[PDB]
């Protein structure tokens, strides 16, 4: 149930 | 490290959290 | 955390969430000990019996959080890992002896009202405070009961337990690198860490200098909040020479 985190932290 | 363990919203303001006294009272 | 309460804002500004990138999920707690170093339990990263062996690129750390599941825009900070260091004598085969790991961040985190490091104990603070009956504080986003999940960070205060009682509560071999905490069945209060809290901090507030010290790391338990069982914690001071060696070398 986690809100998506900004894509920059997954790049 | 110099400032470690002193919380901005508590110790740095001289405000006490709702249960820290329970810890102090146990340090007999 | 079982039988705890909601944390106050900024109550545990050293609390860190270890977050799996894919699938996005909570893995463990952790703590901030400087602008570039995070402390956790080794078993949060390496546990071969469960096929667990996370590498740096699998994980993120989220610092300054209160809500478990929300992205706390303008408050939390998310850091990538430069390097993981597991204690070389971490005993995952038997009893989780020396259950400690460090994570170096790729870039330093900015401190704020919500982000601030905890102290690590010196010998004298450890000797003075690690006594049966003295209470510490455990925090985390783990489950609310053994058999569910919190909206916000939870907090519980628990007494350190006499070593013979710790040993007599379990069949596991207890070492000097562990201590246990929790209420006894006859004490009429309850509380424990639970699944998802491991790796997070057990802290005590020194009455000598009014600073918070991390005395333990949430390590292991048999169930959660069971009568006659206790939570077990890595003894941070006993392993501090290794911490210092890692930080000095790297
Ligand atoms: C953990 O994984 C790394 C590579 O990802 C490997 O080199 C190491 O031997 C593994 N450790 C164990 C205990 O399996
Ligand atoms: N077994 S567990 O829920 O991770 C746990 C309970 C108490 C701990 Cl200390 S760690
Ligand atoms: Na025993
Ligand atoms: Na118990």
């Amino acid at each position: 149930d986690f809100e998506e985190i900004p894509e920059e932290y997954l790049q | 490290e110099a400032d470690c363990g002193l919380r901005p919203l508590f110790e740095k303001k001289s405000l006490e959290d709702k249960t820290e006294r329970e810890l102090l009272e146990s340090y007999i | 955390i079982v039988e705890g309460s909601d944390a106050e804002i900024g109550m545990s500004p050293w609390q860190v969430m270890l977050f799996r990138k894919s699938p996005q999920e909570l893995l463990c707690g952790a703590s901030l000990i400087s602008d570039r170093w995070v402390l956790t339990a080794a078993h949060c990263l390496l546990y071969p019996p469960w096929d667990k062996n996370f590498t740096e690129n699998d994980l993120l750390v989220r610092i300054g959080k209160h809500s478990r599941t929300r992205y706390e825009r303008n408050i939390e900070k998310i850091s990538m890992l430069e390097k993981i260091y597991i204690h070389p004598r971490y005993n995952w085969r038997e009893n989780l002896d020396r259950d400690i790991a460090l994570m170096k961040l790729k870039k330093p985190v900015a401190f704020s009202d919500y982000i601030h490091p905890v102290c690590l104990p010196d010998r004298e603070t450890a000797a003075s405070l690690l006594q049966a009956g003295y209470k510490g504080r455990v925090t985390g986003w783990g489950n609310l009961k053994e058999t569910g999940q919190p909206s916000v960070l939870q907090v519980v205060n628990l007494p350190i337990v006499e070593r013979p009682v710790c040993k007599d509560s379990t069949r596991i071999r207890i070492t000097d690198n562990m201590f246990c905490a929790g209420y006894k069945p006859d004490e009429g209060k309850r509380g424990d860490a639970c699944e998802g809290d491991s790796g997070g901090p057990f802290v005590m507030k020194s009455p000598f200098n009014n600073r918070w010290y991390q005395m333990g790391i949430v390590s292991w338990g048999e169930g959660c909040d069971r009568d006659g069982k206790y939570g077990f914690y890595t003894h941070v001071f006993r392993l501090k020479k290794w911490i210092q060696k890692v930080i000095d070398q790297f």
